[PDB]
């Protein structure tokens, strides 16, 4: 037991583009 | 009696035509050679033609109609007009004994006084209009029957053996005799239409292609008595539009792109209407606004058009008054100013496809070389509520496919065929290949 | 094979930026002014743009549901000891890398139009003692240089300078400002008349000779036309060849004059077009006999009648703008309306689609015009 | 506010080396992508002490305990990822349509520096498999 593994995702969702604030960066 | 009603229909058609930018143009009084052209006042690309009846416009001879043909033209300046030619309709009588043709002449001179406009040496018979011609045929047919029955080998009646060139459509008779063809360029002059042999490249018509989506019951066919239109997609000269009925489609659809090949751009603009009638009114108004001279569909003669007509009637609208379209004697939907190009007909006649390939999809794959969006029809109604974006992607995919199917294959073929055959696009599309053949041989002879 | 190692905590200071071929070319240029620069108007509200020396891009973030690890090669301090348990589909390891960053999004860049920051720019009307109107403002911070203006503006250097010259921006007593329409064009007229009075070569005008030719007559106390003002006028109505001399354009100035005529005569009351063409026509300040064209009479007026309209006074929201536009003129010309909506597309794509989506396209034989509902 | 991107080091290293040929950047950096969430232990310190020499699963680098969690194998377009002793994921080496720039944002001085340019990635879109 206790072996490293990877939680597989069933699907791949791709978000829509968004505006960038100065606060989002820093 | 029925004359004046055909004149009423004519006048309504004149109103439709003028509303859509086809006013009757009348060239200047005459006065040289057809070879030094442009020295004559007037130029247009001919896109359609229809039989019609026209008024006169010492003795005025009371009120009576004139047989003629309307020709529809697009000008060099991005505009359009229509113009009208008058011509006496005619047909011939043959005799089995030449020596006494004159007695026959006198007989018929008397016998056909009520319908006949003139006669001249076969015996050529000319008439004031199509109705009188038809009365002459009704008067002559029993004689010809008895005659055809008679075995022969002395009385005048019995000397007329037959009629020849008797089943030529009037518009065809005119197109042939005047040597005019759709798809060619003419200068309209008082002397007549002058072919411009210098211009071969086609002008660019306004082209609309459309597909509708409607509700239907499970495992049954759509019925226009109870089912509603939920969306209408269309394209105009490469620009897409989609109109929506928000009584059914449970959200506003937003503008989007569907472009399956660079050849086929599809930018669609959306019109979200509150209900069916609004959708219809937006549709009709858009049609009046853009003025198509081709409208294309896929199986619109059997599905789309009668459905649109019936929903139109249900909301108290008169489609004929709105856009000039109505069913003909075959039950097909036609107008004067705009050709109805049902691509499915071309598919069935000229495409070489298997019954297995008579679907929109298989035609798309075969002819445009790509794989369009597919949706089980039974799923179309529920998704209208549940997944409206997918349905709208399907709808516009349909419109793109229909547009480029028309533009890449059907338009050049049908119009070029029109450039040698004396028919409008609709008929050349719909006639049997055999009748087409008949027409070609008639031209050659 | 490659041995994969991982840190207990990743540094989120590292971010992924999409690099277009153009942006790559820009990156790979030793001297592109300040190379690439991140620019923004404020800290908590405005958007952030990336600017090169001659172009401006808008940034767009896009998240994904996958695990992206940025790893780097390292030389292990201690020899990696491990028993080989499977050889299948495996070659002997020859290097060690460690993931120092885990990104969940990418940054797409889109070509966009650069704009100027006119926050602290005053209006100059030719008024004396302007310093008091400068120092007694809300923003104690005063725009000292053009560099400072560009640094606090959402645009590239060249776009910024081009637009600054396009709007007739200038500087008086060390303070940037914008000249009023009246004073700017009056300055233009005076410049023209003075230049022709001294028979100056219009194709090759310079600052010194022009400046000397203008303020030679008028007393200095009433002469606000310094060399910077002249340079502004030249940068507005002329094009330089070697970049050092200036060469005047012609259609822009005459059309602009038609606009001046517009602010004077059809701001208060409207009048039928044939009449307006006559009256407009009676106005000929420039010595040069101007030509009329229907294209010249488009974008500054609305309708068989005509009335002046300023673009700045129209609402900035598209739907409201179209609403008020449908309130103002029942029937529109195509060419009359194209320049009036070109600058303000919220979609930012195409021209015709905007028009049909927000109006009713109702073409006619002469031209494909627009109509209202 | 505004600040320039420093790309001098990246330029000097780029000019003196190739355009990227395999997945390794000329600078010795790469990009790994997994369709999923990487599940790691909650107590690194404890396992680093109970870690035995035979396993060699943990090591110290500059005061930080790194774990060796897997192996990556490139046999061409085909790629295989081994995780732990018992997990295998199948994937591919793909050329990025849009090259990704790795940049370091120094919050302290508000300075941005270009770290490297990724032209390729090793991606795994398929379900993890048995050993």
């Amino acid at each position: 037991t206790v072996k490293i593994w990877v939680k597989y995702n069933e699907g791949f969702s791709n978000a829509v583009r968004k505006n960038v604030t100065w606060n989002n960066l820093w | 009696a029925l004359s004046a009603q055909q004149l009423l229909n004519a006048s309504k058609i004149d109103d439709i035509d003028s509303m859509m930018g086809f006013e009757r143009y009348v060239p200047p009084q005459y006065n040289f050679d057809a070879k030094d052209i442009d020295q004559i006042p007037g130029v247009g690309w001919l896109t359609n033609m229809h039989a019609t009846l026209v008024s006169q416009e010492e003795r005025v001879t009371t009120n009576q109609g004139i047989s003629g043909v309307d020709f529809y033209f697009l000008d060099e300046e991005g505009g359009s007009f229509k113009s009208t030619v008058v011509y006496d309709p005619y047909f011939f009588i043959a005799c089995n004994d030449e020596s006494r043709v004159n007695d026959v002449e006198e007989l018929v001179k008397k016998y056909l006084e009520s319908c006949l406009k003139s006669l001249q040496i076969l015996i050529k018979l000319s008439f004031v209009n199509s109705n009188q011609l038809f009365e002459a045929r009704k008067l002559l047919r029993p004689i010809l029957q008895d005659n055809a029955n008679n075995n022969v080998q002395v009385d005048a009646k019995h000397l007329i053996e037959d009629i020849r060139e008797y089943d030529v459509p009037y518009h065809v008779r005119v197109s042939i005799d005047k040597d005019i063809r759709v798809g060619k360029w003419y200068k309209v002059t008082q002397q007549g239409f002058i072919e411009d042999t210098r211009k071969i490249a086609f002008a660019d018509p306004v082209v609309m292609a459309f597909a509708i989506a409607t509700t239907k019951p499970p495992l049954k066919f759509p019925d226009s008595a109870v089912d509603q239109i939920m969306m209408i997609s269309y394209m105009i000269d490469g620009e897409g539009f989609l109109i929506t009925n928000r009584e059914i489609i449970s959200e506003d659809i937003e503008d989007f792109e569907y472009t399956p090949k660079p050849e086929y751009p599809g930018f669609f603009t959306i019109f979200n209407e509150n209900d069916e009638v609004a959708l219809l009114q937006r549709f009709f108004e858009h049609i009046r606004d853009v003025r198509p001279t081709v409208i294309s569909t896929f199986n619109g003669d059997f599905f789309d058009w009668p459905f649109i007509h019936n929903r139109s009637k249900i909301h108290g609208l008169d489609m004929f008054d709105e856009i000039g379209f109505a069913p003909d004697a075959e039950g097909e939907y036609k107008s004067s100013y705009c050709s109805h190009m049902d691509c499915f007909r071309w598919v069935k006649r000229d495409s070489y496809l298997p019954q297995g390939s008579q679907g929109l999809k298989a035609v798309t794959q075969s002819k445009l070389g790509y794989n369009p969006i597919e949706l089980d029809p039974e799923l179309m109604t529920p998704y209208a509520f549940e997944k409206p974006q997918h349905l709208s992607e399907y709808s516009v995919s349909d419109a793109v496919a229909t547009y480029y199917l028309y533009m890449k294959y059907v338009h050049p073929f049908i119009f070029s065929l029109c450039t040698i055959i004396p028919l409008n696009p609709d008929e050349t599309l719909r006639k049997g290949t055999g009748t087409l053949c008949e027409m070609l041989l008639m031209v050659q002879a | 094979s490659i041995n994969l190692h991982s840190a207990p905590e990743y540094d989120p200071s590292y971010k992924l930026i999409q690099l277009t071929p153009e942006l790559l070319d820009i990156i790979q240029d030793p001297v592109q002014n300040h190379q690439l620069r991140f620019k923004s108007l404020d800290k908590d509200k405005s958007e952030v743009v990336l600017c090169s020396h001659d172009k401006t891009w808008v940034l767009k973030q896009r998240k994904h549901s996958n695990t992206v690890l940025l790893m780097r090669e390292f030389v292990p301090e201690q020899p990696i000891t491990f028993d080989e348990t499977l050889l299948f589909g495996l070659s002997k390891p020859y290097m060690d890398v460690v993931g120092f960053a885990k990104t969940e999004s990418e940054f797409e860049t889109r070509e966009t139009h650069g704009e100027l920051n006119l926050n602290s720019v005053p209006i100059y009307n030719g008024e004396l003692d302007f310093s008091d109107k400068i120092m007694k403002r809300s923003s104690t911070k005063v725009i000292g240089t053009l560099e400072e203006l560009l640094e606090n503006s959402p645009c590239s250097a060249l776009e910024g300078i081009s637009k600054w010259h396009k709007i007739g921006g200038s500087v008086k007593d060390g303070v940037l400002c914008i000249l009023s329409q009246d004073f700017l064009f009056k300055a233009l007229h005076v410049l023209l008349m003075s230049a022709m009075a001294e028979s100056l070569d219009l194709q090759h005008l310079n600052v010194e000779d022009t400046h000397h030719a203008v303020g030679k007559d008028i007393e200095d106390e009433f002469n606000p036309y310094t060399r910077e003002i002249i340079e502004t006028v030249l940068n507005k109505f002329a094009v330089q060849e070697q970049e050092n001399t200036w060469r005047l354009r012609i259609p822009f100035i005459a059309q602009w004059y038609g606009i001046q005529a517009l602010r004077k005569y059809v701001s208060g009351i409207s009048m039928p077009i044939d009449e307006f063409l006559i009256k407009w026509k009676s106005l000929f300040p420039p010595f040069f006999p101007c030509d009329i064209d229907i294209d010249m009479l488009r974008g500054y007026h609305f309708k068989k009648t005509v009335q002046y309209i300023a673009k700045s006074t129209l609402p900035m929201d598209p739907k409201e703008r179209f609403k008020v536009l449908f309130r103002l003129q029942s029937q529109w010309d195509l060419e009359d309306i194209k320049p009036l909506i070109e600058e303000l597309n919220s979609r930012g794509m195409k021209i015709d689609s905007f028009i049909m989506k927000y109006a009713r396209r109702k073409r006619l034989g002469k031209k494909t015009v627009v109509t209202s509902r | 506010p505004s600040v320039d991107i420093d790309a001098s080091q990246w330029q000097k290293l780029t000019q003196s080396r190739e355009k990227q040929t395999t997945v390794i950047t000329p600078l010795g950096m790469m990009m790994l992508e997994i369709q999923g969430e990487l599940e790691l232990p909650k107590d690194f310190a404890s396992l680093a002490r109970r870690d035995s020499p035979n396993e060699g699963r943990f090591s110290e680098q500059d005061g930080e305990t790194l774990i060796r969690f897997g192996s990556l194998q490139i046999d061409g377009e085909r790629a295989t990822l081994f995780v732990g002793k018992k997990q295998r994921l199948l994937g591919k080496v793909t050329k990025l349509d849009v090259p990704m720039g790795i940049m370091h944002f120094n919050s302290k001085d508000n300075k941005v520096e270009l770290v490297d340019v990724m032209k390729y990635k090793v991606i795994f879109k398929d379900r993890p498999l048995p050993i």
